[PDB]
């Protein structure tokens, strides 16, 4: 369902990482498989060659936490006007306090030890159910 | 302006905009102008209030969003509170 | 520009914002609306320094980029009981426990 269209019409894009995370751009290929691309350090940008109708999303490279691009989940390169590239502004979401706490806890506790934490079983499940692109594709479908 | 009082387990009284506290569906339920939290100490509830301000300020805003900071020492308790308050 | 504050006295903490261009006195009016005490029964402080009514919050060092939504700046508050002002007392927040072993 969610997949890039094989349009063959070039579109030049700037991936602009305005987050404090290392960014993993993910291209959804013509069969809908996520293809990872080179990472972007915090605050950096890359001018890249993509195509109209192609689908992209953006993740924290280390944790797979979800990021926004032009304020939304998916970015689709448009027609370039006057030879100008399309800007893809990658930013942090306003995470819920719960998701933000899960992130921090996941960053300090090796997954084998989630179970040693003194919390209700459902929070163990929340920790183990870490962000993943496949899960988000099944949702977004 | 309408404020509400959120009181920590150790007796610290946090006064915040009603609108901000309604971020939390649990707090909304506890109001329908003061709520006592017997399990949430002040080092946690103070951060919860800071989150409300942060959320209201940065929700639907194109100005770059900074990371919401959480010290390791409070992360577990803050997680538990966030789960209770559904925020 | 908005500045984000915690106005603190004893075990009371008010979360609010104000303009960088707003005055100390105008902040007392805000406190008055919440705690029901007039500006002349209030002293405001930055750390140990007593703030003058006529100064802007900016002049007194509360700026948009240091008094942030997620890390607000602290303004101390003291009340006058009868004739004389109490000393500035801000009860600290509780202490986090030791990090569990699995978080080290
Ligand atoms: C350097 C860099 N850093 C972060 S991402 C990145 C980057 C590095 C290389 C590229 C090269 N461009 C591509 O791979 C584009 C992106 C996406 O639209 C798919 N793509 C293609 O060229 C695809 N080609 C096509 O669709 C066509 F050739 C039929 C037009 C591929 C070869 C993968 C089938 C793009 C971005």
């Amino acid at each position: 369902v969610l997949r890039s269209v094989n349009s063959r019409e070039p579109s030049q894009v700037i991936f602009c990482n305005r987050s404090p995370r290392v960014v993993l751009p993910v291209w959804l290929n013509f069969d809908g498989e996520p293809q990872p691309y080179p990472t972007l350090p915090p605050g950096t940008g890359r001018r890249i060659h993509s195509y109209r109708g192609h689908l992209w999303l953006f993740r924290d490279a280390g944790t797979h936490d979800g990021l926004l691009v032009n304020q939304t989940e998916l970015f689709v390169p448009s027609l370039n006007v006057d030879g100008q590239p399309i800007f893809a502004n990658i930013t942090l979401p306003v995470y819920t306090l719960k998701e933000r706490c899960l992130q921090v806890v996941r960053s300090l506790v090796k997954p084998e030890n989630y179970r040693r934490l003194d919390i209700v079983r459902s929070l163990y499940e929340d920790l183990e159910d870490h962000p993943n692109v496949q899960k988000d594709l099944e949702r977004l479908t | 302006m309408m404020y509400v009082k959120l009181i920590s387990s150790d007796g610290h009284e946090f006064i915040v905009k009603r609108e901000h506290a309604l971020t939390s569906g649990t707090i909304k339920a506890m109001l329908s102008n003061e709520v006592n939290f017997r399990e949430i100490p002040s080092h946690v509830l103070s951060k919860v209030c800071m989150y409300f301000t942060y959320k209201v300020r940065y929700t639907n805003s194109s100005t770059e969003i900074p990371e919401f900071p959480i010290a390791p020492e409070i992360a577990l308790e803050l997680l538990m509170a966030a789960n209770f308050l559904d925020c | 520009m908005d500045v984000f504050l915690m106005i603190r006295r004893h075990k009371t903490t008010i979360f609010t914002d104000a303009k960088e261009s707003s005055t100390v006195f105008e902040l007392k009016r805000i406190v008055e609306g919440i705690l029901k005490r007039p500006p002349d029964e209030q002293r405001l402080y930055k750390d140990d320094q007593l703030l003058d009514d006529g100064k802007t919050l900016g002049e007194c060092g509360f700026t948009s980029q240091t008094a942030r939504p997620q890390a607000p700046a602290t303004v101390g508050l003291a009340f006058r009981a009868d004739d004389t002002f109490e000393a500035l007392c801000i009860e600290p927040f509780s202490s986090p426990p030791e990090l569990p072993d699995v978080m080290k």
